[PDB]
RNA sequence: CCCGCAGAAGAAGCACCGGCUAACUCCGUGCCAGCAGCCGCGGUAAUACGGAGGGUGCAAGCGUUAAUCGGAAUUACUGGGC
RNA sequence: GACACGGUCCAGACUCCUACGGGAGGCAGCAGUGGGGAAUAUUGCACAAUGGGCGCAAGCCUGAUGCAGCCAUGCCGCGUG
C-alpha cells in the first residue's frame, strides 16, 4: 500500500445511494461515501455531521469517509 | 507456335522437370494443352530417371511443334536406351 | 565419501544486493554468523544493501568462489570486437571560426572558398554551420562555421571544444560582442589553442591598437610576450592578410600536426543531421579517424545502420570517407542524437539489441523523472494564482535548430508568463502535428520546413492555426507579441 | 526438448515404477514410492474421470519418453490407420529406435539409449542413423559400430539385460553384438497395465 | 472511449498515449477496453514477481 | 557429405494451483490495496488480493488480444415452436 | 494482334527548369524513401540451369528465374549430457 492523506470536514447534502458532497477544512469540495465497517455498524450520517475522509493523490475530486464523529 | 518444354517442379536443390506441351507465349508454368512425362536429375540409381511418351511427341511434331535442346537430346538418350 | 570441505560453492553476484537474499545466496553454515560478519565489518543493519565491489569484498571474506556480473558487459563486448589500428599517420587540423556577424560568418571563408554563391541565401545569418575540407598551400585545413546567434550558444558547444584551433573575428568598432564573449571562453576552459584576427579592416574607423592594447583586459595573454593572441590582420572585402591568416594557420598546424590512426574502423562525431524526402536520415559526420566504407555498420547513440551512401558538399557520391574529412551519410534508423559519437561495429545481430537496451533504459528514467515530478507536486498544485501559459508544436528543419527554438522559448518564461512547448521534432508538419496542435490549444509554427497534405485537411477542416517563419528573430518577436497580449 | 529434472519424482507422482533406472537396486531402496512428491503428498485426494484420464496418458508419455506434439502426431497416424487405434499406436510407439535399441539390450535406460543414438553410434542395414524418432520397419538390423564396440557401458548392459524378461518378436545375439526385429508386436505381448482406452477417450473429445 | 487500467499504481497524466486492448471488467459499467502496461508511455509495475508477462515487468536481475 | 582436436565443457523459460479444470500451505494487508471468462473473493482465520515454499501443464517457446466455425437443435431441410 | 505500365495527341491537377519568351514528368516493375498504421524486410550475387526476344551461328539482352541477406511468422527434426 501507499500513504493517503486524512483530513476532516463537514457534510452539505445527502444524495442517493450514501453519496455525499462534503467541504473540507482546507475548503474544497469533494464527494464522498461511506465505508463498509459503517455498512455493518449501522451508523448514520446526516447533513451537519463533523467527519473524516481520506483522500488519494491519484483523484482529490473523490475521498471516503472513515470515521463519523459527534 | 506450340513446343515441347521443361517445367520446374519440386524444391530448391532439389529440381523436377515435367515435360509439356504448350503455347510459347505462355510462362514457363502457365497454362498448356497436354503433360507428356517428367525428367529428375538427383534421382538415385535405383529409381527410374526419366519417362516419356514417345508416340505424342510423334502426333504432335507432326502436328507442327518444336522441340527444345534438352528435350531433344533426352529423346536421343531415351531411343539409345530403348 | 563424505570430506571436511567448507562451504566452496561457485555464487554469482549482481550489482546492488542485500542481506536477505545473501542468507541463502551463499548458503554459509552460519546462519546468524553470517549476518554478523557485515555487521562486524563495517556499519550495517537488517535490511542494509550492498554494492557488487563491497558484495565481492565480502565473498572474498567467506573466500567461496566469486563471480560478478555487471549490466554494462554489453557495451564492453562492442566496443571489444572494434579493429583498433597500431600505425599513427599525419592527419589534418580541425578548425573553427566563431564570427557572430554575416561578415565574421561568411567573408572570411567566402574570400578563402570558391565562390560566394553560398551567401547568396536569404537570411543574413549562419541559420547552420558548415565543413569544407579545402586545401590551402600543400596544406588539407577542415574549416567549421558558427551561427552565434540567439539560443545557438549550445549549437557552439557541440563545436566549440571537437575542434582543434580556433579562430575567430574581432569588431573595433563594438569592440567584443556580447556573444562572441560568451563564445570565447567555451575554447578557453578547452585549454585548446586560439588564434584571432581583425576582420572588415576595409572601412578606415577601427582601434587596433586600443583592441591590441584592449588585448590584455580581454582576459587573454598579449602576443606582444608570446601570447596566446594574434595580433594577424585581415580584410573582408580587400582580403589583404587573409593569406597571412592562411599562413599562421599552417604554422599552428605544424605546431600541432598529431598523427592520427589512418587504416580500419573509424570513429566520429555527427555534426548536423536532417530529413529529406529521398535521403530520409541524413548523417553529416567528421571522421577523426578511421575510414568508413559502403556496408559498414554505423553506430550513433541509440540509432543504427549501414551505412547505404556516402557524399560530399557538392552531392557527388565518393567510395569512401578519409579521415579528417566531413561527409553526409544515410542509413540510419532515424535521425541521429545531435552531437552523438558515431563509432563503426564488427558484426550484425548485436547491434540492434545494443541500442534497444540503450532505448529502454532511456525511456525508464524519463519516465521516472516526469512521474516523479507530477506525482510530488499534483497536491502541491492544489493552491492556485495568476498565470498566463502559451502552448506551442514546433516543427524545425534540422535537430539543433529544434534545440535552438525549444530553448529560446524556454528561456522566455516568465514567473507569470510561461512558453510551455508541448513537443517539437524535425522534419515536415504532418498529421500527428496537426491533431496534436488541434487537440490542446496551442499552434502549429514551421520553421523552414513545410505542411503536407494529410495534415492540411485536417487543418483546413478544423481551422487550426499555422504559423510560418524563416527567420529566429520575428519568430521570436511574434511569440513574445503572442505570449504578452494574454496578460490581463 | 527433454525432460531434464528427478527422475522418481515422476514415478512418485504417477504411482508405480517407470524403469527409469538401471535397476541394480530396488527401486525402494531409492524411495518412499507410496507417497506423492510435496509436502502435501501423504494425502490422498478425490481423481475425478478427466484426472484418471490424464494421469494415464501422462503415464504413457512419461514411460516412452515423447513430448506431447509428437505424441498428437502419433494419435492422429494411429487414428488414420485401419483397426483398433490402441493397437496402432502401441505399435507405432514402439516402433521408435530409442525403444528397440533399449529393448534388445544394448543399454540401461531408455535416457542411455537415446544418448547412444544421438552420436552416432549405431546403424540400421548397415546405415548410421543417430535421429532418436526413426521408426523401423520389420526385417531391419540393428547393430553397432565397431568404434563404439569397446564402451564398457554397452558390456555392462549386455549383462544387467539377461535378468530383464526378454521379448517375443526380437532376436539378439550378444556374441556378434547385433540384432533383428523380425515382426511387430500387438497389443497382447505388452503390459496389461496400460489402458488404452483412457487415451483413446481423452483425446477423442 | 474509456480503458481500465490495471495493476497497483498508474503513471498516466492528461496528456499521455498509450496503447489499449480488448476484454471487458464487469463491475465498472461500459468499460470494454483494458490498457496494456510496459508499451509507450506506460511503464511497468513496480515491484512484482508473479505473472510477469502480463503486467509486463522484466525479469529480477541475479 | 566425411575425418581429426580438446573439453561437461558454449545453451531453459512461460502460464496456472476456489468450482467449471490437472495441481496447497504460511506470512503481509483488512470490502482498502487489489482479482476477475462466469459463479464471485477482500470489512484481521484470504487454498480466489501481494510475497514465499511446494506442486500442475506446456517447451525454444509460453501467455493476452483480434477474427471464423464448433459447442448452438440458439433460424430447427437433415433438426424447433405458437 | 492494342484503342497500348516503361508508345502518340488533347484537357485537368500536382512537382520541377527558365533568359519568363516558354518547357519536362507519371514505381499499383525490382530494391529503396517519406507518410498512415498495432503491424510486414536487402538501394544483394548470376545468367552456371529452366524459359523467353533477335541471329545461320557464334553471341547479346532478361530485377522472369536460380541463389543469397533480415525476421521464433508457421510446420517440422535435434541438443542443452
Ligand atoms: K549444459
Ligand atoms: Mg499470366
Ligand atoms: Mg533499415
Ligand atoms: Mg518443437
Ligand atoms: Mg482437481
Ligand atoms: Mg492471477
Ligand atoms: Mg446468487
Ligand atoms: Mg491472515
Ligand atoms: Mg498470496
Ligand atoms: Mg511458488
Ligand atoms: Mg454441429
Ligand atoms: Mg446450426
Ligand atoms: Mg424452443
Ligand atoms: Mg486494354
Ligand atoms: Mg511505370
Ligand atoms: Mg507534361
Ligand atoms: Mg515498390
Ligand atoms: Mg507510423
Ligand atoms: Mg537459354
Ligand atoms: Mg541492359
Ligand atoms: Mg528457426
Amino acid at each position: 500500500k501507499e500513504d493517503n492523506i486524512e483530513m476532516q470536514g463537514t457534510v452539505l447534502e445527502t444524495l442517493p445511494n450514501t453519496m455525499f458532497r462534503v467541504e473540507l477544512e482546507n475548503g474544497h469540495v469533494v464527494t464522498a461515501h461511506i465505508s463498509g465497517k459503517m455498512r455493518k455498524n449501522y451508523i448514520r450520517i446526516l447533513t451537519g455531521d463533523k467527519v473524516t475522509v481520506e483522500l488519494t493523490p491519484y483523484d482529490l475530486s473523490k475521498g471516503r469517509i472513515v470515521f463519523r464523529s459527534r | 507456335m506450340v513446343t515441347i518444354r521443361l517445367a520446374r517442379h519440386g524444391a530448391k536443390k532439389r529440381p523436377f522437370y515435367q515435360v509439356v506441351v504448350a503455347d510459347s507465349r505462355n510462362a514457363r508454368n502457365g497454362r498448356f494443352i497436354e503433360r507428356v512425362g517428367f525428367f529428375n536429375p538427383i534421382a538415385s540409381e535405383k529409381e527410374e530417371g526419366t519417362r516419356l511418351d514417345l508416340d505424342r511427341i510423334a502426333h504432335w511434331v507432326g502436328q507442327g511443334a518444336t522441340i527444345s535442346d534438352r528435350v531433344a537430346a533426352l529423346i536421343k538418350e531415351v531411343n539409345k536406351a530403348a | 565419501q563424505k570430506p571436511a570441505q567448507a562451504v566452496n560453492r561457485d555464487v554469482v553476484i549482481g550489482e546492488t544486493i542485500t542481506v536477505g537474499e545473501l542468507a541463502n545466496k551463499m548458503a554459509v553454515k552460519g546462519s546468524q554468523v553470517i549476518k554478523a560478519m557485515m555487521k562486524l565489518g563495517a556499519m550495517a543493519t537488517i535490511n542494509q544493501v550492498i554494492d557488487q565491489e563491497t558484495a565481492q569484498l565480502v565473498a572474498e571474506e567467506m573466500g567461496h568462489k566469486v563471480i560478478l556480473r555487471r549490466e554494462n558487459e554489453l557495451e564492453e563486448a562492442v566496443m571489444s570486437d572494434r579493429d583498433t589500428g597500431a600505425a599513427a599517420e599525419p592527419r589534418a587540423p580541425v578548425v573553427t571560426i566563431m564570427g557572430h556577424v554575416d561578415h565574421g560568418k561568411t567573408s572570411l571563408l567566402d574570400y578563402i572558398r570558391s565562390t560566394k554563391v553560398a551567401s547568396g541565401e536569404a537570411g543574413g545569418i549562419t541559420q547552420h554551420i558548415g565543413a569544407y575540407h579545402v586545401e590551402t598551400e600543400n596544406g588539407m585545413i577542415t574549416f567549421l562555421d558558427t551561427p552565434g546567434h540567439a539560443a545557438f550558444t549550445s549549437m557552439r558547444a557541440r563545436g566549440a571544444q571537437a575542434t582543434d584551433i580556433v579562430v575567430l573575428v574581432v569588431a573595433a568598432d563594438d569592440g567584443v560582442m556580447p556573444q562572441t564573449i560568451e563564445a570565447i571562453q567555451h575554447a578557453k576552459a578547452a585549454q585548446v589553442p586560439v588564434v584571432v584576427a581583425v576582420n572588415k579592416i576595409d572601412k578606415p574607423e577601427a582601434d587596433p591598437d586600443r583592441v591590441k592594447n584592449e588585448l590584455s583586459q580581454y582576459g587573454i595573454l598579449p602576443e606582444e610576450w608570446g601570447g596566446e593572441s594574434q595580433f594577424v590582420h585581415v580584410s573582408a572585402k580587400a582580403g589583404t592578410g587573409i593569406d597571412e591568416l592562411l599562413d599562421a594557420i599552417l604554422l599552428q598546424a605544424e605546431v600541432l600536426e598529431l598523427k592520427a590512426v589512418r587504416k580500419g574502423m573509424a570513429s566520429g562525431a555527427v555534426i548536423e543531421s536532417f530529413l529529406d524526402k529521398g535521403r530520409g536520415p541524413v548523417a553529416t559526420v567528421l571522421v577523426r579517424e578511421g575510414t568508413l566504407h559502403k556496408g559498414d555498420i554505423v553506430l550513433c547513440g541509440f540509432e543504427y545502420g549501414r551505412v547505404r551512401a556516402m557524399r560530399n558538399e557538392l552531392g557527388q557520391e565518393v567510395l569512401e570517407a578519409g579521415p579528417s574529412i566531413p561527409v553526409e551519410i544515410l542509413g540510419l534508423s532515424g535521425v541521429p542524437a545531435a552531437g552523438d559519437e558515431v563509432t563503426v561495429v564488427r558484426d550484425e545481430k548485436k547491434a540492434r539489441e545494443v541500442a534497444l537496451y540503450r532505448q529502454g533504459k532511456f525511456r525508464e528514467v524519463k519516465l521516472a523523472r516526469q512521474q516523479k515530478s507530477k506525482l510530488e507536486n499534483m497536491f502541491a498544485n492544489m493552491t492556485e494564482g495568476e498565470v498566463h501559459e502559451v502552448n506551442i508544436v514546433l516543427k524545425a528543419d534540422v535537430q539543433g535548430s529544434v534545440e535552438a527554438i525549444s530553448d529560446s522559448l524556454l528561456k522566455l518564461s516568465t514567473d507569470e508568463v510561461k512558453v510551455k512547448i508541448i513537443g517539437s521534432g524535425v522534419g515536415g508538419i504532418t498529421e500527428t502535428d496537426a491533431t496534436l496542435a488541434a487537440a490542446s490549444n496551442a499552434i502549429l509554427v514551421g520553421f523552414n520546413v513545410r505542411a503536407d497534405a494529410s495534415a492540411r485537411k485536417v487543418i483546413e477542416a478544423e481551422s487550426l492555426d499555422l504559423r510560418y517563419y524563416s527567420v529566429i528573430y520575428n519568430l521570436i518577436d511574434e511569440v513574445k507579441a503572442a505570449m504578452s497580449g494574454m496578460l490581463s | 526438448a527433454r525432460y531434464l529434472g528427478p527422475k522418481l519424482k515422476l514415478s512418485r507422482r504417477e504411482g508405480t515404477d517407470l524403469f527409469l533406472k538401471s535397476g541394480v537396486r530396488a527401486i525402494d531402496t531409492k524411495c518412499k514410492i507410496e507417497q506423492a512428491p510435496g509436502q502435501h503428498g501423504a494425502r490422498k485426494p478425490r481423481l475425478s474421470d478427466y484426472g484418471v484420464q490424464l494421469r494415464e496418458k501422462q503415464k504413457v508419455r512419461r514411460i516412452y519418453g515423447v513430448l506431447e506434439r509428437q505424441f498428437r502426431n502419433y494419435y492422429k497416424e494411429a487414428a488414420r490407420l485401419k483397426g483398433n487405434t490402441g493397437e496402432n499406436l502401441l505399435a507405432l510407439l514402439e516402433g521408435r529406435l530409442d525403444n528397440v535399441v533399449y529393448r534388445m539390450g544394448f543399454g540401461a535406460t531408455r535416457a542411455e539409449a537415446r544418448q547412444l543414438v544421438s552420436h552416432k553410434a549405431i546403424m540400421v542395414n548397415g546405415r548410421v542413423v543417430n535421429i532418436a524418432s526413426y521408426q523401423v520397419s520389420p526385417n531391419d538390423v540393428v547393430s553397432i559400430r565397431e568404434k563404439a564396440k569397446k564402451q564398457s557401458r554397452v558390456k555392462a548392459a549386455l549383462e544387467l539385460a539377461e535378468q530383464r524378461e526378454k521379448p517375443t518378436w526380437l532376436e539378439v545375439d550378444a556374441g556378434k553384438m547385433e540384432g533383428t526385429f523380425k515382426r511387430k508386436p500387438e497389443r497382447s505381448d505388452l503390459s496389461a497395465d496400460i489402458n488404452e482406452h483412457l487415451i483413446v477417450e481423452l483425446y477423442s473429445k | 472511449v474509456t480503458s481500465y487500467i490495471g495493476g497497483e499504481g498508474h503513471n498516466l497524466q492528461e496528456h499521455s498515449v498509450i496503447l489499449i486492448r480488448g476484454g471487458r471488467v464487469k463491475d465498472l459499467p461500459g468499460v470494454r477496453y483494458h490498457t496494456v502496461r510496459g508499451a509507450l508511455d506506460c511503464s511497468g509495475v513496480k515491484d512484482r514477481k508473479q505473472a510477469r508477462s502480463k503486467y509486463g515487468v522484466k525479469r529480477p536481475k541475479a
